[PDB]
RNA sequence: GAACAUGGGUGAUAAGGUCCGUGUUCGAAAGGGAAACAGCCCAGACCACCAGCUAAGGUCCCAAAAUAUAUGUUAAGUGGAAAAGGAUGUGGCGUUGCCACAACUAGAGUCGAGUGACACUGCGCCGAAAAUGUACCGGGGCUAAACAUAUUACCGAAGC
RNA sequence: UGGCACCUCGAUGUCGGCUCAUCGCAUCCUGGGGCUGUAGUCGGUCCCAAGGGUUGGGCUGUUCGCCCAUUAAAGCGGUACGCGAGCUGGGUUCAGAACGUCGUGAGACAGUUCGGUCCCUAUCCGUCGUGGGCGUAGGAAAUUUGAGAGGAGCUGUCCU
RNA sequence: ACGGGAUAAGUGCUGAAAGCAUCUAAGCAUGAAGCCCCCCUCAAGAUGAGAUUUCCCAACUCGGUUAUAAGAUCCCUCAA
């Protein structure tokens, strides 16, 4: 049900509805194959795999990832096609179709369409308690020696050790988050780029999957 | 012990037939139904299942009473097919049919539907009230019985749909 | 943005010249309020005359105030004071007169009584 | 319906039977009726 | 000096309270049973053994020995935690009496088969609300692997 | 509020408030009801229901308590009267003073009032993050099934 | 803020102890912000170590020592 995969651009604004301002993401998806779909008989679910952007060669003397691995390499040589550099799993879509070596699209979303994005997050390291939580400070005057710290984190003689989860200081950094209830305001067929209306998750020119509202 | 040899006639447009632990109805009257009426030793004879199970037993007093009335009930409901009627306390009720789903009104701004099942004929000589029929009580009572409490009626001043007749707890206020 | 004990200049002819915001009605949290919102204040300056006398606890639609209101088309405006207008608990106002312009939210607000005598409406 | 310990048979109308864990009881009027608490 | 069982005072026929009297155990006592538990039940270790018989308590699995036999009682998981009361609960003990009592009705006539107060009971039922987590059968689990009797068999200590 | 004196005097070191929680039901709000001396809105007593909510100020140090203005509501409790090797030091509660009653006097009463040093580099368990080693009957790379575990859950007004 | 599967106080139906009558002795449809499912994130150290596609393959002699192959790193220029 409309299943593609695209990469965070940038952000801007766009007029529609006689003179109303709708902030919009720049969403670049390019060449898009399917890869070997998964039937219930082998495997046992109903999935496709689908590739992003292409690398280069494989089996020479290249140490960055750049070049493919003989191991993938053979693997998109199945597919009749070059290797790819992103893959994933769409179990939402219908398998009865999307002809195994065949690409996807880009107009296959209408404008008005609802889809949900999903994308890891930005990170920001080792961080506070009353940062990483909505934790507040304490007194800065009043001669206190309580600021930017975390209060109690258990009883008395209750209980002699501290529970699961007490929010202590930790590394926010970036895990994987999704938005729902996303419209789609324009769908470029010349440069195959979409304009999604809101904000996604992930720093710029990062990894971003697109589907359809499940409601 | 409460009923014992009270073991009446099965006069029917139907016969009874028993393997299984059970009896089925099948006459012009009412065409094969039956549950499983009763895992005591069930006989029937020339025309009819009256058979000495329980005794001796606290729980076969109500055995009896229950399972000679299980196989009772499905065989006369089966054949007799009784349903009696329902009342019309008010101004307004939309009374009509669809098939198998019928309409009245409560004083909703929105009349909210309710459908029914077959094998309980859905019968309708109403136009403001309700009088239905169809075959085994049990079936066409537990909506006899929806049908009862849609506006539980004023139990102050009179508006509502219910059954053949009673008093209501008539109430007074300023 | 008009929290709790925040000095406003009514902008009416009632008989008020100053007044302290007491509470912020609209819900259990509310903490500051926009143009368009209705807050209960006291009179903290009278003048000799009117209906209004200091010490009086009235309710008032805050209209213009410093901080500037978004629109839909993406405009903006803010104005150099934070201003209100004294309601009789029936949108509507107690004075007859109103100095200094308004904005053009109070006509979603329901308050077509107090766009109907301000000069101009931004 | 009432809640007291000592429910019985109260007025001139009102018989008992026992139910699963009430020993309430069924009459003609909802001025005199109980369940056991 | 302490608890347990009895006989009293004092306090509130309150306290793991406090003071006397008569016993036993701990103190100064290991071993077996009470799930773990100085004071409760059984029993007093000189040393060796890959011998045998018993005590309290026990014999479906954890975990040694009956998924033993005969008879009743119990439908709550009662067993496996409280009381005044309450009642168309009941297996046993005595009544009382219509040959009607379930659908009769005064606020009168039938048909077909059990009705009840009262009295002593034995086992149940409701009365029954607490703070980290099932949460007193020790756990899995049991309609007998529960209770009241009888007779047996066998297991069981550092006792003989 | 008390009674008893069983653990701690080679130290179990502090009442409110701040910060952050978690559990209960004897239910403040929301919900599902029979019943009202419930026509309707409303509201009174009872039954079931513990998921999530449960406001900012003025006044003495107040755990209390009255008042102002709101809110769907501003419930009652347990957790060393939760939490000081997380904070404050106002209240108690040390050496200086003043008044009042009492004492021959040194003083006492806590009756009031003003001023008065809050120490510690985290070994073990516990909790919040993040790596190294080996295991899975050949070795390696990438995409995955989900037995389990956590998070979420509230509510108002208008057009009709 | 939705949609299911059960249920608790109530509500009637089948139908009783004790012949008439109770929602219980067997069954029954209803039935709540509660409980399972559905939404989102982590999940085979789930030693019960799962599944799918692709890549790699030996001389000694099988004391296994020597070894290479797919791949992995050390080292260097860097930041989503």
């Amino acid at each position: 049900t409309k299943g593609i995969l695209g990469r965070k651009i940038g952000m801007t604004q766009v007029f529609g509805e006689n003179g109303e301002l709708i902030p919009v993401t720049v969403v670049e998806a390019k060449e898009n194959v399917v890869l070997q779909k998964k039937t219930v008989e082998v495997d046992g679910y109903n999935a496709i795999q689908v590739g992003f952007e292409d690398k280069k060669a494989y089996k020479k003397d290249a140490k960055s990832n750049k070049y493919a691995n003989k191991p993938a390499e053979g693997h998109a040589k199945k597919a009749d096609a070059a290797p790819k550099r992103f893959i994933r799993e769409f179990r939402n879509v219908d398998v009865d179709a999307y002809e195994v070596g065949q690409e996807v699209s880009v107009d296959t979303f209408v404008a008005g369409d609802v889809i949900d994005v999903t994308g890891v997050s930005k990170g920001k390291g080792f961080q506070g308690a009353i940062k990483r939580h909505g934790q507040s400070r304490g007194p800065m005057s009043h001669g206190s020696h309580f600021h930017r710290a975390p209060g109690s984190v258990g009883m008395a003689s209750d209980a002699s050790r501290v529970f699961k989860g007490q929010k202590m200081p930790g590394r926010m950094g970036g895990n994987t988050v999704t938005v729902q209830n996303l419209e789609v305001v324009q769908v470029d067929t010349e440069n195959k780029v979409i304009l999604v209306k809101g904000n996604v998750p992930g720093p710029k020119k990062g990894l971003v999957e697109i589907r359809t509202s499940i409601k | 012990s409460r009923v014992g040899k009270k073991i009446i006639d099965i006069p029917s447009d139907v016969t009874v037939t028993f393997d299984g632990n059970h009896v089925t109805v099948k006459g012009p009257k009412g065409e094969l139904s039956r549950t499983l009426n009763e895992r005591m030793t069930f006989k029937q004879e020339e025309n009819t299942i009256e058979v000495v199970r329980p005794s001796d037993s606290k729980e076969d007093r109500t055995n009896h009473g229950t399972t000679r009335a299980l196989l009772n009930n499905m065989v006369q409901g089966v054949s007799q097919g009784y349903v009696k009627v329902l009342e019309l306390v008010g101004v307004g009720y939309r009374a009509q049919m669809q098939g198998k789903d019928l309409i009245l009104n409560v004083g909703y701004s929105h009349p909210v539907e309710i459908k029914a099942e077959e094998n309980i004929t859905f019968s309708v000589e109403k136009n403001t009230v309700v009088k239905v029929e169809g075959i085994s009580k049990e079936q066409v009572g537990a909506l006899a019985s929806n049908i009862r409490s849609v506006r539980p009626p004023e139990p102050y001043k009179g508006k509502g749909i219910r059954y053949q007749g009673e008093y209501v707890r008539r109430k007074e206020g300023k | 943005m008009i929290q709790q004990e925040t000095r406003l200049k009514v902008a009416d002819n009632s008989g008020a010249r100053e007044v302290l915001t007491i509470k912020v009605l609209g819900g259990s949290g509310r903490k500051t309020a926009n143009i368009g919102d209705v807050i209960v204040c006291t009179v903290k300056n009278a003048t000799p005359g009117g209906v209004v006398k200091k010490g009086d606890v009235v309710k008032a639609v805050i209209v213009r105030t410093k901080s500037g209101v978004r629109r839909n088309d993406g405009s903006y405006i803010k104005f150099d004071e934070n201003a209100c207008v004294i309601i009789r608990d029936d949108k509507g106002p107690r004075g007859t007169r109103i100095f200094g312009p308004v904005a053009r939210e109070l006509r979603e607000g329901n308050f077509m009584k107090i766009v109907s005598l301000a000069p101009e409406v931004l | 319906m009432k809640v007291r310990p000592s429910v019985k048979p109260i007025c001139e109308k009102c018989k008992v039977i026992k139910r699963k864990g009430k020993v309430m009881v069924i009459c003609e009027n909802p001025k005199h009726k109980q369940r056991q608490g």
